């Protein structure tokens, strides 16, 4: 290989490179832009089925109970952070930490809920 | 009237300095001073069920809270909440208790608890938070109650001595596990407990123990091969590191709702059936003990909503007594000293 290495070499240190720099912003989902949606449907349905039966429970005990349950199902790890505003209620943002790029924010109050929709939304 | 000058902004707001009832201003309880204690009582309407006997029974016991005021406080009426288990009934007592404050150090506890409630109990703190001795507007206290001699009540000393503040969960390892005495039922018992292993760390209240049922022990659904020590293993062993003091007694635990607005009727479908079959079991040296009797945080929980009632009721009758002073009405016995509110409707 003289084309290939050239690309996969640079591809692991330019990649290595963003995630120091950013510890996200790095795309390696490998799909087009056009279908890069579908990266939450393409998983083993070993997650996926308890994933949707654990979001489809409705016995949960809170909002946030549910949502932490939910990630923690499809192994994702969860990041949250404060992010600065004019508003007396937080404003919270939440990024996923996976491959797809993903990054959702809030009130504290309903971030837990917007996962949840999201979540539902995507995992079909 | 005739001017043009506010044609234009017709839809328009203004601000406003609120106030407090005059009941309410200069009630911090002072050293040498007779205070009056009124007890709040709560009555359950639902039935008692597998979906609602913890909060039922809780509620009627007989161990409650009580306001604190220099000034006498009036008749008030019948107050209606919704808890998710149902309707509840909230009543003020219409004969106060009356105590003396005689050092400093007393109500300095009397003040720790009250704080201590606010801002671990219903987590309503925030950072600028801080504790008032001004005596100036809305300086009313709370204070927990507890059987005294025979038919009395008196103040639960020992409870707000422990109290001052609440102990922080912690997750101890298996040395600490074995260097720690071994539980006991009975301290488990009625008590508030949280687990300190998962990232749930918010409190529940224990319905009763099981000190029939211990580990090895097989499950009581679906997985009703597997067995609770199993389980809790292959959950949460990178968690827990280990298990100690193998063969002691489990518990069964309920959840303590996050509400704290019960004004308006919440509705849903709560599967009274499934929810009671979620029967939650844990192991007590995996969950954090606290010593707090939840008796008294089924009915803490229920305070912000009481207060702020309380607070426009006393509004209401200062109203009241304006008008029927100034029509001449007030010598009628509708509204003389004999006045009997009515529950609201």
């Amino acid at each position: 290989e003289s084309m290939e290495e050239l690309e996969a070499l640079r591809r692991k240190k330019f990649t290595t490179y963003w995630e120091l720099k950013e510890a996200g912003s790095v795309d390696h989902t490998g799909m087009r832009l056009c279908d890069r949606h579908n990266y939450f449907k393409n998983f083993y349905p070993t997650l996926k089925k308890e994933a949707i039966e654990a979001i489809n429970s409705d016995e949960y005990e809170s909002s946030k109970d549910k949502a932490m349950d939910v990630m923690s199902s499809l192994k994702i790890t969860p990041k949250i952070s404060e992010v600065e505003s004019s508003s007396l209620v937080p404003l919270l943002s939440v990024e996923l930490n996976c491959a797809f790029d993903v990054v959702l924010m809030a009130k504290e109050t309903d971030i837990y809920d917007h996962i949840i929709d999201y979540f539902r939304t995507m995992l079909i | 009237v005739t001017a043009t000058v506010n044609k234009a902004d017709k839809s328009k707001d203004r601000t406003y300095k609120t106030e407090c009832p005059l009941e309410f201003y200069d009630a911090l309880p002072r050293v040498g001073e007779i205070c009056y204690a009124y007890e709040i009582f709560l009555e359950p309407q639902f039935e008692s069920c597998e979906y609602t006997e913890h909060m039922y029974l809780n509620l009627q016991t007989p161990r409650n809270y009580a306001i604190l005021l220099r000034n006498k406080l009036p008749r008030l009426a019948e107050m209606p909440l919704f808890s998710n288990q149902g309707k509840l009934h909230v009543r003020v007592a219409n004969a106060p208790l009356e105590v003396i404050i005689q050092n400093s150090e007393q109500l300095e506890l009397l003040h720790q608890f009250h704080g201590m409630v606010f801002r671990d109990i219903l987590k309503i703190w925030h950072p600028f938070f801080v504790l008032d001795r001004r005596s100036k507007e809305n300086s009313y206290l709370v204070v927990p109650l507890i059987l005294g001699a025979g038919e009395q009540k008196c103040f639960d000393w020992e409870l707000m001595t422990n109290f001052r503040r609440l102990p922080q969960s912690h997750g101890s390892n298996v040395q600490q596990r074995e260097q720690q005495p071994a539980p006991r039922p009975e301290d488990f018992e009625g008590k508030i407990v949280t687990q300190w292993y998962a990232n749930y760390d918010k409190p529940m209240l224990v319905t009763k123990v099981h000190r029939e049922l211990t580990p090895l022990s097989y499950m009581e659904k679906n997985q009703q091969d597997k067995t609770y020590y199993e389980f809790t293993m292959s959950k949460y062993g990178n968690r827990i590191g280990d298990v100690v003091h193998k063969d002691k007694f489990m518990i069964e635990v309920r959840d303590l709702t996050e509400q704290l607005t019960f004004y308006v009727h919440n509705r849903g479908k709560f599967n009274a059936k499934s929810k009671a079959k979620m029967k939650v079991i844990l192991i007590p040296e995996l969950c954090f003990n606290f010593n707090f009797p939840g008796d008294l945080w089924l009915k803490l929980i229920f305070l912000p909503s009481i207060l702020n009632r309380m607070y426009f009721l006393l509004h209401a009758e200062a109203l009241r007594k304006r008008f029927n002073t100034y029509l001449n009405l007030h010598l009628l016995p509708f509204n003389g000293t004999d006045y009997m509110p009515r529950p609201l409707e």
